[PDB]
């Protein structure tokens, strides 16, 4: 009775792993609301993230071929205190390091005298040298272009023909499991590959409440994703007027480095209020309360030790890395300033063997920039759900992409189908 | 009217009328590598509609009957209370046995209307 | 030869549309031009299929010509224009008509579909 | 049955009932791309000539244009039960483009000749 | 009239379109006007970027002179110097690196004035130029960057029309087009003031130029007849090298065998004087007949844009071209050498073009002439032209100019009588 009819344009898809387009090519973006679906979700498994992380990488990496090597400084610096004011926090934090630097001659060279950072340094012991660049008995050296800048940029993935990306539009999505709002697009919306390790500045909020995001919530060797639905705002400032001189070391190649600092030297420092951060921990025990024990007492902690660039909370503010401090931040148990390190010579996500060296930039750098979400780690139930410790660990830079990734979703459309119907060929 | 898989969520019966906006909507290195399988997947997908004897169409009727063992319902059932989503579901890892059946069909069909048109 | 029918007239240019065809299809750089002239093929060939015109070169459809188009008659048109031409007077109406055809297709094959079903 | 290519050794007769066998063997770094490309290119110069002619959605299609003898005066029993498609493609060289042209000529005419039936009212 | 459409695909039918053509190395329309612009033609920007690419990527795999930037004790050449060359040339000394790491070596070599600069030192007393701006690479002395014609050939699905109209001035319609897939051969000869061994007008001298009222704009003269050019150098330059480096390897000059001359080039009195008389012909067309024209001199710039530059077989002439213009209505032009040259109008990249071995002598066709207007709002009658430069875009634009890109839109609708069953 009944025939097969095959037909071509069918609504469907499966769920696949493709190259997708950056756009920024600037897209006129579409949106069709899919009515009367459901589509599982799993931000876990999501193929954008590993896609944004190479392609960040990449970006990175192609961005400081066509810049100056400092193959030439590593060379052996005679370091001294700075004959600045400085207060005692900030004793043998900042050196002031003389050397000689080659010129655009390749027999005659200059010599140098500039202020570096502790942490840009490391002891060397010889009859006239104190001190050498942290990274020179490692890898290569190259000065990121002062023309090119480090500040995100929103950029938009866009699915090949063929393919599609749903986006969940639920309110309090945890991540994975269905999603009934769900939405076809060709282009997400603009994000911004922002930098950080321990809080997630300048991101989504979430439309409803405090989302709690996890893998397993029972295993602690995964990383716990909070998305706040307000933010708190930070203000980082390094109140120092650095003056930033330079010099030429080769045919076409200019280095920057610290000249001098106007006036007294003063910490870097971030504030965020007290009145909104108190508010936005009482919000996230009260969500993290949901996955625990009701009666279970959850107590915040200071990050642990090892790994300078995990152990702390870094931006790009300005053009200079900042890497602040957040264990008087978390130091309770259910304004406020952080004092911030710098550095210069950065070895960014965990690779080793490419090298960066960010110029300073002259007078002071203050940002102010929107807390959108953190990172959390417990510690482990070591009393059996009696009293929970959670920390501000690091992580993969994976896990910020990945939380802005995970409403989307790329799909292969099948256009090809077969149904019974009445229908016969002749 | 309804937009890119505006009906994936409704009826087969009722998607079945917007066959035409997924149609349309089919068409460095990595950015030609996409551009590339996509051309390679339409081209795949008209292909087989050839193979098939459909080449041209969107709502192509075919000359193989439909198994019970591949689905048990009746017409009622599978276009107005069912999506096309659901279907494909409903029917995986039997579709391969209907395209053989169909390529077999179509060449026993090019064969007999060769035939016909030998006849002086 | 290939546009040598340009500036004919439309009557006799239509009579070259395999002269013009064939021309369609035949170090990065010349990759993206291989893979861009492929991509404008096929859209070209999908829109023809979806109005029911695949494989044809001349295919005649059920969409009424409407006045408001072009008021001219027959012999104006295929007799003194070339399709150079006509295709500057009617460009402002091109995708209205493209719609039609393919809403012409809608319909179309849902007939044959119902015909074939007694 | 016999694989993609067979039934290259097989009779034209018996060799013509797996078309569709090679037929879906012919669509499946910059020179995998290079490749990929070339592939496309040749399977659609192909299914665009088989246009010309009327062809297209088809792998047999019969055609109005009559066989020359002074192509091939082989009789049908020996080109299709006596004769492989190589030794078929071989005896062909140089009149394949005299077909293709006729081919296309009387496909123009075909279609001129529906239209003006279509116009009939 | 109970018309219905019909689809037909194949229409002869085009628009105007910028894809990208690639390199290689003609149908008549008959009843087909269409209108070209020179000034808008993106072959021009598309062959401005593929010559810089491919310039950079020849450069790239040779040998940097980066261990040559260094102090030089120069002096003064003990040939017999002419009047006109006298600090022109100056005997350098420089030490230099080896092959291996642990040594040096001492390089008299024989430099251009302009090719080295003045330092402030006690025991040297030059540098190379650029050598505090940007690096310098030795162009490898096997690829030659002799001018070879180059196709420009579209994708299919696009053509080229090429305008054969007479007198075509660069913009409007043309009445006689034609259909090709590739362009002629089209060599990408560089040079400034004067257009060389490019194509010539079949009737006459014709005068491209956008928007001719407004003086900033510059002035392609392209004209009917030739006029030969006889460049050289006479001087039999001795090539040395050295390794300074593993697998690396720098020319200069060794020495010059003979007495030292300037690098004289001729250009006929009789012959130029017609052609100069040919352009204000056509350009009173432009200003009126009681217009008095004037020819003066380059100025406004440096070296790289106020004289004639002229690859010839290696080396870089730029002749000042004082002999020729400098008029109202043989030439033996002094040509000065330089060997640090920086082409096209960059600063972060240097070339060092390497010396070639004996006498360098040319024969070159001036095909055309880049002319700028002094302006000015006097209604004096007294319009002033110079010699000036431009971007090399101008010298490309004096070829493809004929040339258009069009995408062929091979699907079109029209009424017929024919109606689908
Ligand atoms: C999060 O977003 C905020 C808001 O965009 C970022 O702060 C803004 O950053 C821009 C770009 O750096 C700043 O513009 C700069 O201003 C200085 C002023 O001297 C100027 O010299 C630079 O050339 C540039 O124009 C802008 O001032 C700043 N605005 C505010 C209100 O903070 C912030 O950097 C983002 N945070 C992260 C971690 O990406
Ligand atoms: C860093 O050290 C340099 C010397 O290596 C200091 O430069 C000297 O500063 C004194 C200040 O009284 C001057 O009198 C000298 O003439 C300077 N010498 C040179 C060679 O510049 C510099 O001031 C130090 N900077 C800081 C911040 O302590
Ligand atoms: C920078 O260069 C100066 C050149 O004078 C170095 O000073 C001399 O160094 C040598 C050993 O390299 C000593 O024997 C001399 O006595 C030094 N001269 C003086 C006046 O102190 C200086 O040590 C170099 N600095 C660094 C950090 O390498
Ligand atoms: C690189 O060196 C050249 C040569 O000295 C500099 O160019 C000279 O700059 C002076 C500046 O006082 C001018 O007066 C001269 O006319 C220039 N001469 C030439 C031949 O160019 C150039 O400015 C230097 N560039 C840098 C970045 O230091
Ligand atoms: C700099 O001063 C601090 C105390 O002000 C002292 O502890 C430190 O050792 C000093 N460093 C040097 C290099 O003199
Ligand atoms: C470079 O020096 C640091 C100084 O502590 C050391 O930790 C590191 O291991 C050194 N690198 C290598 C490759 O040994
Ligand atoms: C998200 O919520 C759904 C609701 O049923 C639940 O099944 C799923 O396990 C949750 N996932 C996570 C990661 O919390
Ligand atoms: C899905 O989310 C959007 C977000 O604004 C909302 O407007 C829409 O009503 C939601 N859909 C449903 C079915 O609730
Ligand atoms: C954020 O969530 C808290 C949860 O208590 C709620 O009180 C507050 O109003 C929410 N804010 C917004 C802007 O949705
Ligand atoms: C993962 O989640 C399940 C859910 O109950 C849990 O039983 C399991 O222990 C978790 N994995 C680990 C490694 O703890
Ligand atoms: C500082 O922080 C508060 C709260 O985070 C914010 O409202 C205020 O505008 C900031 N002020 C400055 C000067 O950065
Ligand atoms: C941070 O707080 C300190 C505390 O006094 C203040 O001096 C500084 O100005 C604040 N920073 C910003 C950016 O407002
Ligand atoms: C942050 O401050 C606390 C204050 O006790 C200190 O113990 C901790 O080590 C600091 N963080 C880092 C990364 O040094
Ligand atoms: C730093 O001091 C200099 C003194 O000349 C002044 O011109 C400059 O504006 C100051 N910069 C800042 C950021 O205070
Ligand atoms: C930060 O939050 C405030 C709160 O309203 C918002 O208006 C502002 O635009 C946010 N800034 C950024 C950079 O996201
Ligand atoms: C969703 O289901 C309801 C149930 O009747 C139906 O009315 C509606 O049309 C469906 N949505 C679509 C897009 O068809
Ligand atoms: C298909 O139908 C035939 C009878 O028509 C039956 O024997 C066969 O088992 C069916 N197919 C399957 C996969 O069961
Ligand atoms: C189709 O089958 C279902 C299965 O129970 C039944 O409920 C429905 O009434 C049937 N419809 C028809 C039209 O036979
Ligand atoms: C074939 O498809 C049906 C559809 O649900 C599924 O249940 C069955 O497991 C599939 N066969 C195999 C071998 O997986
Ligand atoms: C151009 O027009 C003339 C007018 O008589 C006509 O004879 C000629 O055939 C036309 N050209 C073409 C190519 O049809
Ligand atoms: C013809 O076009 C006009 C507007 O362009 C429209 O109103 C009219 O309905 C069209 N004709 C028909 C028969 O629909
Ligand atoms: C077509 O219209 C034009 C109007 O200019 C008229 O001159 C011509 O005679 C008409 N042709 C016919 C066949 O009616
Ligand atoms: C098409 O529309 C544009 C503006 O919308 C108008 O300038 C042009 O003349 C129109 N074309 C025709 C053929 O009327
Ligand atoms: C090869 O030739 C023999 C001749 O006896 C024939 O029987 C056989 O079928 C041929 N092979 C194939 C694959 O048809
Ligand atoms: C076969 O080709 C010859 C070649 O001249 C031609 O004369 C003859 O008419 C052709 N046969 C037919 C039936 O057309
Ligand atoms: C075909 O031709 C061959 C060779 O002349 C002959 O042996 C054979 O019998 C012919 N067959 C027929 C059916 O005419
Ligand atoms: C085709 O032409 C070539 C040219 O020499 C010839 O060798 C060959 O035999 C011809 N083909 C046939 C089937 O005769
Ligand atoms: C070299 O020639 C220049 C040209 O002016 C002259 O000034 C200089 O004194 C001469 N030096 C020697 C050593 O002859
Ligand atoms: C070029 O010639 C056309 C001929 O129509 C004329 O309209 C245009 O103004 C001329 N332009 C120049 C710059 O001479
Ligand atoms: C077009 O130019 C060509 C160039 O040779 C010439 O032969 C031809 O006669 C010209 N045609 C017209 C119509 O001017
Ligand atoms: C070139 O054009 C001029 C126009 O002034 C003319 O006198 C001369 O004879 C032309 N030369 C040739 C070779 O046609
Ligand atoms: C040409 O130059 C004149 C100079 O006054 C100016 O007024 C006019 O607008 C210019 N036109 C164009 C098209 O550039
Ligand atoms: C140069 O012109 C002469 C005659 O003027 C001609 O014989 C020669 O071929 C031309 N050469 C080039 C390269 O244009
Ligand atoms: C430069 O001086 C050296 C000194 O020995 C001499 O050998 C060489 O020939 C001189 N070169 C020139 C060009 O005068
Ligand atoms: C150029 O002309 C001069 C005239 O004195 C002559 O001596 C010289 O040899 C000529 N050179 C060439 C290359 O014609
Ligand atoms: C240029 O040199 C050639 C070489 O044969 C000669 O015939 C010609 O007359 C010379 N022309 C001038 C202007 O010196
Ligand atoms: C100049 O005089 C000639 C003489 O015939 C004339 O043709 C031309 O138009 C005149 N031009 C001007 C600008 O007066
Ligand atoms: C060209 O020669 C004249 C002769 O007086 C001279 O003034 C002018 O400076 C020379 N050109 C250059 C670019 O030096
Ligand atoms: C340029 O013209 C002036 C005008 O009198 C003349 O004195 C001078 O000699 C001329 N120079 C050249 C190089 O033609
Ligand atoms: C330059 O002089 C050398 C001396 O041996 C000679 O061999 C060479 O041929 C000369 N060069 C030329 C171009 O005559």
């Amino acid at each position: 009775n009944l025939w097969v009819t095959v037909y071509y344009g069918v609504p469907v898809w499966k769920d696949a792993e493709t190259t997708l387009f950056c756009a920024s090519t600037d897209p006129n973006p579409q949106e069709i609301h899919l009515e009367n679906v459901t589509e599982e979700f799993n931000m876990w498994k999501n193929n954008m993230v590993e896609q944004m992380h190479e392609d960040i990488i990449s970006l990175w990496d192609q961005s400081l071929k066509p810049c100056v090597k400092l193959t030439p400084l590593c060379v052996g610096l005679q370091c001294t205190n700075v004959t600045n004011n400085i207060t005692d926090d900030m004793r043998g934090e900042l050196k002031n390091c003389s050397f000689n630097a080659t010129t655009e001659l390749r027999n005659k060279r200059q010599k140098v005298y500039s202020l570096f950072y502790r942490l840009d340094i490391v002891p060397m012991v010889d009859l006239w040298t104190n001190y050498r660049l942290i990274s020179c008995n490692t890898s290569a050296i190259t000065q990121a272009c002062p023309k090119v800048s480090f500040e995100p940029i929103p950029i938009h993935y866009c699915a090949p023909a063929g393919f599609a990306i749903l986006k969940c539009k639920d309110k309090k999505f945890n991540g994975t499991g269905p999603c009934q709002n769900v939405s076809t697009v060709q282009c997400t919306h603009g994000i911004k590959p922002v930098v950080s390790t321990q809080l997630l500045l300048n991101g989504s909020l979430a439309e409803e409440e405090v989302i709690i995001r996890s893998e397993n919530i029972t295993n602690n060797a995964k990383n716990i994703l909070v998305q706040l639905n307000t933010s708190v705002q930070i203000n980082c400032t390094r109140p120092n007027n650095n003056t930033v001189k330079s010099i030429r070391i080769g045919p076409g190649q200019a280095f920057y480095y610290t000249g001098d600092i106007i006036g007294d030297i003063r910490q870097a420092h971030c504030n965020v209020s007290k009145a909104t951060w108190n508010e936005t921990l009482g919000k996230v025990v009260k969500q993290l309360r949901k996955h625990f024990g009701n009666n279970t007492i959850i107590r915040f902690a200071q990050s642990s030790g090892g790994d300078l660039e995990v152990t702390t909370h870094s931006f790009n503010c300005g053009g200079e890395f900042f890497y602040c401090n957040t264990s008087g931040l978390f130091n309770s148990t259910w304004s406020i300033t952080l004092p911030c390190r710098i550095k210069q010579i950065i070895n960014m996500w965990q690779r080793i063997g490419q090298a960066m060296y960010a110029p300073p930039i002259q007078g002071v750098i203050r940002c102010v920039s929107n807390i959108t979400g953190l990172i959390l780690t417990r510690d482990g139930g070591s009393t059996n759900s009696t009293t929970e410790t959670f920390r501000p660990g690091g992580g993969d830079m994976r896990d910020n992409w990945r939380s802005e990734l995970y409403k989307y979703k790329v799909v292969k459309i099948e256009p090809l189908g077969v149904a019974p119907t009445r229908c016969k060929r002749r | 009217s309804l937009g890119f898989l505006g009906a994936a969520g409704s009826t087969m019966g009722a998607a079945s009328m917007t066959l035409t906006v997924q149609a349309r909507n089919l068409l460095g290195i990595k950015q030609l590598q996409a551009r590339v399988l996509a051309v390679e997947h339409y081209l795949r997908d008209q292909q087989l509609l050839g193979i098939w004897g459909c080449s041209g169409k969107l709502i192509c009727c075919t000359n193989v009957p439909w198994n019970s063992s591949w689905s048990n319902r009746n017409l009622s059932e599978i276009w107005d209370n069912m999506t096309w989503l659901q279907w494909d579901k409903e029917i995986s890892n039997y579709t391969q046995i209907i395209y053989g059946l169909l390529e077999e069909s179509q060449n026993q069909q090019e064969k007999n209307e060769q035939d016909l048109l030998a006849l002086d």
